[PDB]
């Protein structure tokens, strides 16, 4: 549950450096999708993709 | 396995013969910069528990240096355990074990504490076999489990004014490969 | 043994960051040294990219800053980081000084002197920075304060002739003020190192007032991550300010080009010089106002020379603690008054609060000290 | 006197009754205080460093010992004041002989 | 300000330091924290708060007096 995470990722230093790089790219892709989706959701309607589709 | 490791590291006192030529790197450095009065790095165990221990006596203006080189040798055994040091430790284990089991009281002491705990006495063929079983791979396995980022117990006594905080022992206890 | 203890740079690093024996008692009101440092080098960084994309000439100044607003990628956030980082910087500098006056670290003398010099340097530096971006408020307030430099007898007017390059605020004067804003923060950083050098010599101070030589702790890594925490709180305040109300501390009256014929009525410097404009305009004189200003900062110099208590802090002196919070309210009062234009009740309480300020310092502080001295059976 | 009750309310409102420090503990150090602290017996000296160490720990954790362990005003067993005033007088006498 | 080892002299003091992995990250973070911070809240308003209300009243009083000095046309 968590002992797996400690044994695979949080013993050695190169394993920890690789897992923070891996988490960086995973968090990159995920958070950009979330930011785009939520930000267009609070700005539904009057955004230039929408009017661009209506042009 | 810890007997082999603490045969490599082991003990020093200020009243020995030949300081700059000790095989033990901790002992050579502690002669070099004149750090410790004495130390012992050893094992004591109770029934499936106990204290894998180390104990140094020195002046208070040299404490963090001694602690630094002590943790440095521990992590050197943790990562770069090569063969010749393991060989030398197994020779010292032979010598200490055989010359310990001598006489009347050490013999009968061994047998009494063996058959209160084990249920049996260890013969010397078992000691020679369990010396021959353990190499540097077993050393790095045991050192990766027992030492590498484990919470310590530090007993400090006397002029402890330089002796660092517990978090320095924690953060320098492992290596981030420096 | 270790490279940290023997390497000739790393001994200085060891005596700087790793092994400073700090007291184990300070709350978050001691963060502001490293906070002012990170603010300072962030200011240097933002201003450096600014000066990469800026041309200093009155033909091209506001057009160049407009170009930073338009065409430089994230240039608008770099310009706003510089401006509101200066505003955050002066907030945190008043926090640092308010600490050092409250908790009794002003018994340290030469460090206090070098701090006072840093106060002068940061005032002049951010002032000429405000002269740079070529606004209505910039041009006219710098014109006023150029005449404030002319206020002194017998030396001052030819001195202002010498700083003019002519008779008024001209292109040569703009480039002068550009180079001085462009070069003074490095002298600020050097005297910051001198400030820190004297403090590493003496030793720090606790919140209480009792020197804590029994209970020191290593500086790393408690205060490293404590000041990183303080930095994150600082940076989110800075960024919420630049991303949600940039024109809050920004000015409406700033953004026109510098018209030498307008002189708008609601005239003001930035918020951090409002007491510098109110205590200025309080006493009905040219000489009296400028001498009152320089005498106010020289009163801030005097503030250690009249410590006649026998405790160290104001924490265990309650009457003087109430007096100190009265001083806090009075400085904020004159700040709001300096923001407000010149009308009759504000004239009244501006004069009243200025003379209250000098009466609090030169008379009330040692008298409160001797009452607190007398009352504990001394 | 009424001013004695003023002192009573003051030693209430100060705070180091709540911390557990006596009056000879909150003294700002010049060199005279340094000499006065060295001119002390061992038991007073260790009591002084222990009470200061408890004050630093309780001020770090910002938690205060209750009413039951506070220094009452009628147990102000001040100790350092005569030593300090004698070092004051000897410093004064040395001052005066350097004057004239 | 020097090294550790010559700061000052203290004898007869034993300190029991607990490892941080033994204790929880936030023990009694509300259950003692909120009543004791309301206690320290009680310990500060009668020292610091009277300048707050003085500035508060002088601010709104000056604004009212300011608009009244306007409105006397
Ligand atoms: C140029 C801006 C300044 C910077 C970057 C600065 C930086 C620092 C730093 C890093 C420290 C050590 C850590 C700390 O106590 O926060 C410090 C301490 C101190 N500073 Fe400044 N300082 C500045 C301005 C001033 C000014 C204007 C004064 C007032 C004259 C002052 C008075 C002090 C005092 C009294 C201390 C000792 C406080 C203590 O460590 O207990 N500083 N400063
Ligand atoms: C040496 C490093 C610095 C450089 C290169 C620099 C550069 C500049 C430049 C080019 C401008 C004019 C651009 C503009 O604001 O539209 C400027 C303005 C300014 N600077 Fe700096 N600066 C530096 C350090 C500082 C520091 C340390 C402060 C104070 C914390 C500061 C405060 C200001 C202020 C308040 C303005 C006016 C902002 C405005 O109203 O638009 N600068 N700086």
């Amino acid at each position: 549950l968590t002992a797996r995470l400690y044994s695979l990722l949080f013993r050695r230093t190169s394993t920890f450096a690789l897992t923070i790089v891996v988490g960086a790219l995973f968090f990159e892709r995920a958070f950009d999708q979330g930011a785009d989706a939520i930000y267009e959701h609070i700005n539904e309607g009057k955004l230039w993709k929408h009017i661009k589709h209506k042009y | 396995a810890l007997q082999v490791a603490n045969a490599i590291i082991g003990h020093y006192d200020c009243t020995y013969g030949g300081g700059m030529h000790l095989s033990s790197p901790l002992a050579s450095v502690a002669v070099t910069n004149k750090l410790c009065q004495s130390f012992q790095t050893f094992n004591i165990c109770y029934a499936d528990t106990g204290l894998l221990g180390a104990h140094f006596v020195c002046d208070h203006m040299s404490i963090d240096d001694m602690m630094f080189v002590l943790q440095g040798q521990w992590m050197r055994l943790c990562t770069s355990a090569t063969e010749s040091e393991v060989v030398r430790g197994k020779n010292l284990l032979r010598n200490a074990l055989v010359s310990h089991l001598d006489g009347t009281t050490p013999v009968c002491e061994d047998i009494g504490r063996s058959l209160l705990t084990y249920g049996r006495r260890i013969p010397l063929a078992e000691w020679e076999s369990r010396i021959a079983e353990v190499d540097a791979r077993v050393v790095r396995e045991v050192c990766s489990k027992y030492f590498y980022d484990q919470c310590p117990a530090v007993a400090g006594f006397g002029p402890i004014e330089q002796l660092p905080d517990y978090n320095r022992i924690r953060s320098g206890m492992f290596w981030l490969r420096f | 043994i270790n490279i940290r203890k023997t390497h000739p740079l790393m001994k200085i690093v060891n005596n700087a960051f790793i092994d400073l024996p700090a007291p184990s008692n300070i709350s978050s009101w001691w963060n502001f040294g490293s906070l002012l440092g990170i603010c300072l080098i962030l200011q240097i960084l933002t201003g450096l990219f600014l000066a990469m994309h800026y041309t200093p000439d009155t033909t091209t100044a506001f057009s160049s800053v407009t170009h930073i607003c338009r065409d430089v990628n994230y240039g608008w956030i770099i310009r706003y980081m510089h401006a509101n980082g200066a505003s955050m910087f002066f907030i945190c500098l008043f926090m640092h000084v308010g600490r050092g006056l409250y908790y009794g670290s002003y018994t340290f003398l030469e460090t206090w002197n070098i701090g006072v010099i840093l106060l002068f340097a940061t005032m002049a530096t951010a002032f000429m920075g405000y002269v740079l971006p070529w606004g209505q408020m910039s041009f006219w307030g710098a014109t006023v304060i150029t005449n404030l430099l002319s206020a002194i007898p017998y030396i001052g007017t030819n001195l202002v002739e010498w700083i003019w390059g002519g008779f008024s605020v001209d292109k040569a004067t703009l480039t002068r003020f550009f180079a001085f804003h462009f070069i003074f923060p490095f002298i600020i950083a050097a005297l910051a190192m001198v400030h820190l050098l004297f403090l590493h010599e003496t030793g720090s101070n606790n919140p209480t007032g009792i020197p804590s030589d029994t209970d020191k702790i290593p500086f790393h890594p408690y205060y490293t991550i404590k000041d990183i925490l303080g930095a994150i709180l600082l940076i989110l305040i800075l960024m919420l300010l630049v991303l949600f109300t940039p024109d809050l501390l920004g000015d409406p009256d700033n953004y026109t080009p510098a018209n030498p014929l307008n002189t708008p009525p609601h005239i003001k410097p930035e918020w951090y010089f409002l007491f510098a404009y109110a205590i200025l305009r309080s006493i009905p004189n040219k000489l009296g106002g400028v001498l009152a200003l320089v005498l106010s900062i020289l009163v801030l110099v005097i503030m250690p020379l009249l410590h006649t208590s026998k405790q160290r802090s104001m924490m265990f002196r309650p009457i003087s603690q109430c007096m100190f919070w009265i001083l806090v309210a009075d400085l904020l009062t004159l700040t709001w008054i300096g923001g407000q234009p010149v009308e009759h009740p504000y004239i009244i309480i501006g004069q009243l609060a200025s003379i209250m300020y000098f009466l609090i310092i030169l008379v009330m502080m040692p008298v409160a000290s001797i009452i607190e001295n007398n009352l504990l059976k001394w | 006197k009424w001013l004695e009750g003023i002192r009573k309310w003051y030693y209430n409102a100060a705070g180091f009754n709540k911390l557990g420090l006596m009056r000879d503990d909150t003294i700002h150090e010049n060199d005279d205080v340094k000499e006065a602290i060295r001119r002390l017996p061992e038991n007073l000296y260790n009591d002084r460093v222990f009470r200061i160490k408890r004050a630093l720990d309780l001020s770090m954790r910002q938690q205060i010992l209750p009413k039951e362990q506070w220094t009452k005003y009628e147990e102000d067993k001040f100790y350092l004041e005569p030593y300090l005033k004698e070092v004051i007088r000897e410093r004064k006498e040395r001052e005066e002989w350097t004057k004239k | 300000g020097r090294q550790f080892g010559h700061l000052t002299r203290v004898r007869h003091v034993i300190t029991y330091s607990l490892s941080p992995f033994e204790q929880r990250a936030f023990p009694h973070y509300f259950s003692k924290g909120i009543p004791n911070v309301l206690r320290r809240t009680r310990a500060c308003i009668l020292r610091v708060a009277p300048p707050f209300v003085v500035f508060y009243l002088v601010y709104t009083w000056g604004t009212q007096e300011f608009e009244k000095s306007k409105r006397k046309n």
